[PDB]
RNA sequence: GGUCAAGAUGGUAAGGGCCCACGGUGGAUGCCUCGGCACCCGAGCCGAUGAAGGACGUGGCUACCUGCGAUAAGCCAGGGGG
RNA sequence: ACCGUGAGGGAAAGGUGAAAAGAACCCCGGGAGGGGAGUGAAAUAGAGCCUGAAACCGUGGGCUUACAAGCAGUCACGGCCCCGCAAGGGGUUGUGGCGUGCCUAUUGAAGCAUGAGCCGGCGACUCACGGUCGUGGGCGAGCUUAAGCCGUUGAGGCGGAG
RNA sequence: GAGCUGGGGCUAGGAGUGAAAAGCUAACCGAGCCCGGAGAUAGCUGGUUCUCCCCGAAAUGACUUUAGGGUCAGCCUCAGG
RNA sequence: GGGGGAUGACCCCAGGCGGUAGGGGAGCGUUCCCGAUGCCGAUGAAGGCCGACCCGCGAGGGCGGCUGGAGGUAAGGGAAGUGCGAAUGCCGGCAUGAGUAACGAUAAAGAGGGUGAGAAUCCCUCUCGCCGUAAGCCCAAGGGUUCCUACGCAAUGGUCGUCAGCGUAGGGUUAGGCGGGACCUAAGGUGAAGCCGAAAGGCGUAGCCGAAGGGCAGCCGGUUAAUAUUCCGGCCCUUCCCG
RNA sequence: GGACCCGGUGAAAUUGAACUGGCCGUGAAGAUGCGGCCUACCCGUGGCAGGACGAAAAGACCCCGUGGAGCUUUACUGCAG
């Protein structure tokens, strides 16, 4: 049994924040909520959220028990794009894309036979 | 100057072998001398900090 | 530095106004162009 | 929008979950040519808080039809078309199946 | 068993390739249309009795469209219709 | 809309479902969003809604790669993984042999000559009336109607001026 | 001071204005911009999209305001003899 | 091409078969029509995604599985907006460069406390710095709700935002004297009369229109979250009408 | 003050595809790509600018076009005057 959280369209880029995704991927819980805390970058926060949303979804859901839990699974996808002009020197404007992310946690319950 | 400008656009391979350093690293971390939690070193804890002086107080 | 567009409320409906438009030939055709398309301001506003 | 049946009718449902059965028509929509024929096509909507049924989160109420999905009953059986009348002074319907009035 | 000289082969992936699976993105493709297009009929002027076209208004609540004009999402009468 | 002082220029943008039955209520959360519950024939039909291709991005798995050098393929054998009763096939690639991109323009281009970031859509030998050959048929010292006229579920026929 | 400047006005496309640079005339003026003639014309450059089968050239002559374009001839092809 | 005489498709035999410009010949596929009041179809149309399978020299056609949910349309013929890889093509989408340059004056910051889910960025205090013929204040253009206040943070803000010139809603502009008009004329403009011009229209004395000029009667203070020579207080004045 | 490091936001010209070394040769005559030989573990960051005949701009010079425009005159032909 597994349970799941998904962010849809955080405004963040992906690249960003699929960097603190694999900085917890396939661990207990305990060390994943430790580490998001103290890791330093924008997307640790949006990234225990989603965590958190899915321990959750965990205990009072699919009916899982807390203490043994670990990340089976994560990743970011890339949702659409918000796209703005930027003006620019002799009247040029490009056009920068504020991106856009899919945020996903995946738990599972540690084996704990 | 006469504005340098890249001659082929970088492959797939190529730029995601210039990424194989960017991976981050997890924060280093010690269990508080008191409290339940972890806290990096020689810091005091967001939760009740020190002994030999007045910590930050969530005591 | 000094641009083109210097607006003067005065001097834009003597120019393109109403009255203007229907005292030359030439300018009741824009009148009648302008309808014509079907355009929804036949003449500026100010 | 010419129809054919009107509220005081019975009617019949022609087809569906709902075939085979007779009730009287509740409510009719030109507009949407639809008719609800009550109780008949049943759904349950969901509720919110807000006053009465505060608790109550659903509700049973019945969906339109399409005008087609039904026929008036005629005072015999099962049927009709229906024809129209004139004689004098003016106006009708009468049910072809055959052969009666219509009623109220 | 294990000291020891030569030979010799194996796993290893920071990252990367190809294949497979499942998604994100994107909106091609098929189907749908009450919009368009062509021909053929029909029909063919309006205006100082203030036209065509507008402005500003007009709803118990009304941003916009539609209608309508201070009688303002309408007033009177005839025909229709149920 | 927007762009232009103005005349003027001038877009994009259609689709849930048979029916809103458009997801009460609970849970994480500031909201967004999601997870149960529920509705539904179907919910990766959930409103950023039919189908949902490709470039593109990502997770997981198999094979492979850190003493080799290259138009990236190809021919051979061998290893490992998959499917199969077998002989057999699919994947991957270690080594060995061979190997100068596409198109365009040129006497001659891998060319250090033009064009192209990649994908999907759109995108260029037609039509009328004459002509001139050929071909399939009708009639043949003849052949053939035009306008129009009558007639017609998309029915034809008449008409000999030329 | 042949000064600078606000407000109100007049002059324009072979036309204006110019202490004259062919300057300026709404951010490109040896002839403004818009819409039309209009799909002007382009002996030039580019581009021209499925598959299989047979044959298979020329880059020479003559004339050409012709020379990187044509007309006739030559060389390819297909049908009948 | 020559036999077999099926009158050719079938079978032997024998030869030819590199190819650009270009000529010839066979086919494939796409959209539509007849075939069709038919046939296939929810026991699943078109389209999509796989196949190591079958047929075809090939273009293609089959078949099987998954998806998909309402169309499809034989044999045989007809007609064309019929096949894309290139045009610095057109329209859209998404990449590379790259987490790179930059984040817009070198006047300059620091701490405490508050608020809040969240604070370098919002509010208050203290300290420090900069402008001061301004980088302060008042008027005219021009702009047109941006004003004041309550709630709010998706987006806009080059970070952040609890804030805002942003979203929603409510409120706010008070004149006989200030500015303009029921006054004047200026350049110009328009124009009875008049004149000229194929038409359109061009001119023109009077008049009329036209202003930051001429003419004309309000000064000081209080008040609102937001207006004030406009409301209020006090002190003054103008023109019309009628006695 | 930048440049460098960290946290936030995050462009651009350009780009056939790249698994993109040196020499002596060769080749459309100036080779990362062909031959021979030499050299070379995989991947980055800060830096220099010699090469990719580096980017930009369908060379303005030059010639071609029976292309265009401005200007001249005792070129031709007209028109105002
Ligand atoms: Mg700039
Ligand atoms: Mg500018
Ligand atoms: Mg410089
Ligand atoms: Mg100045
Ligand atoms: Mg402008
Ligand atoms: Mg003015
Ligand atoms: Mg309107
Ligand atoms: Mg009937
Ligand atoms: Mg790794
Ligand atoms: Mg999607
Ligand atoms: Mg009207
Ligand atoms: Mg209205
Ligand atoms: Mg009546
Ligand atoms: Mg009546
Ligand atoms: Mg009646
Ligand atoms: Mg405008
Ligand atoms: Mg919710
Ligand atoms: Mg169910
Ligand atoms: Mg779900
Ligand atoms: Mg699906
Ligand atoms: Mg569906
Ligand atoms: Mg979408
Ligand atoms: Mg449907
Ligand atoms: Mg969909
Ligand atoms: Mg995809
Ligand atoms: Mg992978
Ligand atoms: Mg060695
Ligand atoms: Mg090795
Ligand atoms: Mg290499
Ligand atoms: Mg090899
Ligand atoms: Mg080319
Ligand atoms: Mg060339
Ligand atoms: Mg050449
Ligand atoms: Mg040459
Ligand atoms: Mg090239
Ligand atoms: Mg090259
Ligand atoms: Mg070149
Ligand atoms: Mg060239
Ligand atoms: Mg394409
Ligand atoms: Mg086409
Ligand atoms: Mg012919
Ligand atoms: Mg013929
Ligand atoms: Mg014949
Ligand atoms: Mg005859
Ligand atoms: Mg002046
Ligand atoms: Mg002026
Ligand atoms: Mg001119
Ligand atoms: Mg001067
Ligand atoms: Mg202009
Ligand atoms: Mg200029
Ligand atoms: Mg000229
Ligand atoms: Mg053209
Ligand atoms: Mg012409
Ligand atoms: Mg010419
Ligand atoms: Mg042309
Ligand atoms: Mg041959
Ligand atoms: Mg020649
Ligand atoms: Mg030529
Ligand atoms: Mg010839
Ligand atoms: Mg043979
Ligand atoms: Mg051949
Ligand atoms: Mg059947
Ligand atoms: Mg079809
Ligand atoms: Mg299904
Ligand atoms: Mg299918
Ligand atoms: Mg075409
Ligand atoms: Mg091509
Ligand atoms: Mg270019
Ligand atoms: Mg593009
Ligand atoms: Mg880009
Ligand atoms: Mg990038
Ligand atoms: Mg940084
Ligand atoms: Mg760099
Ligand atoms: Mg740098
Ligand atoms: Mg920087
Ligand atoms: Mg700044
Ligand atoms: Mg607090
Ligand atoms: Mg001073
Ligand atoms: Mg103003
Ligand atoms: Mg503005
Ligand atoms: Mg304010
Ligand atoms: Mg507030
Ligand atoms: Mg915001
Ligand atoms: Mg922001
Ligand atoms: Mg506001
Ligand atoms: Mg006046
Ligand atoms: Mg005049
Ligand atoms: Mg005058
Ligand atoms: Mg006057
Ligand atoms: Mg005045
Ligand atoms: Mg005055
Ligand atoms: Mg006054
Ligand atoms: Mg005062
Ligand atoms: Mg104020
Ligand atoms: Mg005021
Ligand atoms: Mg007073
Ligand atoms: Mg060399
Ligand atoms: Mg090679
Ligand atoms: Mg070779
Ligand atoms: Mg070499
Ligand atoms: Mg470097
Ligand atoms: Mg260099
Ligand atoms: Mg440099
Ligand atoms: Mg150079
Ligand atoms: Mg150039
Ligand atoms: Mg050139
Ligand atoms: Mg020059
Ligand atoms: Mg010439
Ligand atoms: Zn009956």
């Amino acid at each position: 049994m597994e349970a799941k959280a998904i962010a849809r369209y955080v405004r963040i880029s992906p690249r960003k924040v699929r960097l603190v995704v694999d900085l917890i991927r396939g661990k207990s819980l305990e060390e994943a909520r430790n580490i998001l805390r103290y890791t330093n970058k924008r997307g640790a926060y949006f990234v225990a959220k989603v965590l958190e949303s899915a321990a959750a979804n965990a205990v009072n859901n699919h009916d899982m028990l807390e203490d043994r839990l670990y990340v089976k699974a994560a990743y970011v996808d890339e949702g659409p794009a918000l796209k703005r002009v930027l003006p620019r020197a002799r009247g040029r404007a490009d056009i920068i894309k504020k991106r856009t992310s899919h945020i996903t946690v995946i738990l599972g319950e540690k084996h704990g036979k | 100057a006469k504005h340098p400008v890249p001659k082929k656009k970088t492959s797939k391979a190529r730029r995601d072998a210039r990424r194989s350093h960017h991976a981050l690293t997890p924060p280093t971390l010690v269990p508080c001398p008191e409290c339940k939690a972890m806290k990096p070193p020689h810091t005091v804890c967001p939760e009740c900090g020190y002994y030999a002086g007045r910590k930050v107080l969530e005591v | 530095m000094k641009r083109t567009w210097q607006p003067n409320r005065r001097k834009r409906a003597k120019t393109h106004g109403f009255r203007a438009r229907m005292r030359t030939p030439g300018g009741r055709k824009v009148l009648k162009r302008r309808r014509q398309k079907g355009r929804w301001r036949l003449t500026p506003a100010v | 929008v010419k129809m054919h049946v009107k509220k005081g009718d019975t009617v019949l449902v022609a087809s569906g979950k709902y075939k085979g059965r007779v009730g009287k028509v509740k409510e009719v929509l030109p507009k949407k040519y639809a008719v609800i024929v009550e109780g008949v096509n049943i759904v349950k909507k969901a509720v919110r808080v807000s006053p009465k049924y505060p608790q109550g989160g659903f509700i049973e109420k019945e969906a339109p039809l399409h005008a087609s999905k039904v026929r008036p009953i005629c005072p015999a059986c099962g049927k009709p078309t229906r024809v129209r009348k004139k004689f004098l002074e003016n106006g009708k319907k009468i049910r072809v199946c055959a052969k009666c009035g219509g009623a109220l």
